[PDB]
């Protein structure tokens, strides 16, 4: 695409990268184990467009944030467990780990790290029967990202394409 | 002995302590070094949350060992 970006266009490639990203992780993650699986291949699957560069955006953080993510995933469900959120404080509660994590500072590692945790927690509750809840923690953090200045910030680091000029770019 | 913990902020603090210590006791050795009230503490070793009843020879922490830190807040 063309360089520069603005917080308007940041709003669109952080969502399609948020799921982009959270899909090839579980795709593998199928082949060893099920757990929080999808539900099977169907027309329930995630239709993604791998045909835009921000297809290749999501493959790439998804490698770099591969065994630093499994370090500390055994111990983000657990908690999780003891945790037993509802629909009326999922916010209250999701919005709180997050500043408690970038509280020290922002990085790149705390960016992935976000949207790692940010998967089972509303599957959690689509299991546990409230159905409806992807279109409500998507309209959720775009608007906490917005609201947090992190839009901006991703803005003068490059925007998402700043992502292959990386590791292994 | 001595142990190292890793921030998130890049920063190591070193801490001496002994295979007796309970987890509570090196909870507020932190908060007395550094200022960070144990309510907001999510230390993490071996993938697995230590418990606060149980001794650091409990998950066999030898001496050099290192040990991620979380946090929750407690605002919310």
């Amino acid at each position: 695409a063309l360089p520069s970006a603005s917080e308007e266009q940041v709003a669109q490639d952080t969502e399609e990268v948020f799921r982009s990203y959270v899909f090839y992780r579980h795709q593998q993650e199928q082949e060893a184990e099920g757990v929080a699986a999808p539900a099977d291949p169907e027309m329930v699957t995630l239709p993604l467009q791998p045909s835009s560069t921000m297809g290749q955006v999501g493959r790439q953080l998804a490698i770099i944030g591969d065994d630093i993510n499994r370090r500390y995933d055994s111990e983000f469900q657990t908690m999780l467990q003891h945790l037993q959120p509802t629909a009326e404080n999922a916010y209250e509660y999701f919005t709180c780990i997050a500043t408690s994590l970038f509280e020290s500072g922002i990085n790149w590692g705390r960016v992935v790290a976000l949207l790692g945790f940010g998967y089972r927690l509303a599957l959690h509750v689509y299991q546990h029967g409230l159905t409806g809840f992807l279109g409500q923690v998507t309209r959720f953090v775009v608007d906490f990202m917005l609201h947090h200045c992190i839009a901006r910030w991703i803005a003068q680091r490059g925007g998402w394409v700043a992502a292959l000029n990386l590791g292994n770019g | 002995m001595q142990i190292f913990v890793k921030t998130l902020t890049g920063k190591t603090i070193t801490l001496e302590v002994e295979p007796s210590d309970t987890i509570e006791n090196v909870k507020a050795k932190i908060q007395d070094k550094e200022g960070i009230p144990p309510d907001q503490q999510r230390l993490i070793f071996a993938g697995k949350q230590l418990e606060d009843g149980r001794t650091l020879s409990d998950y066999n922490i030898q001496k050099e060992s290192t040990l991620h830190l979380v946090l929750r807040l407690r605002g919310c």
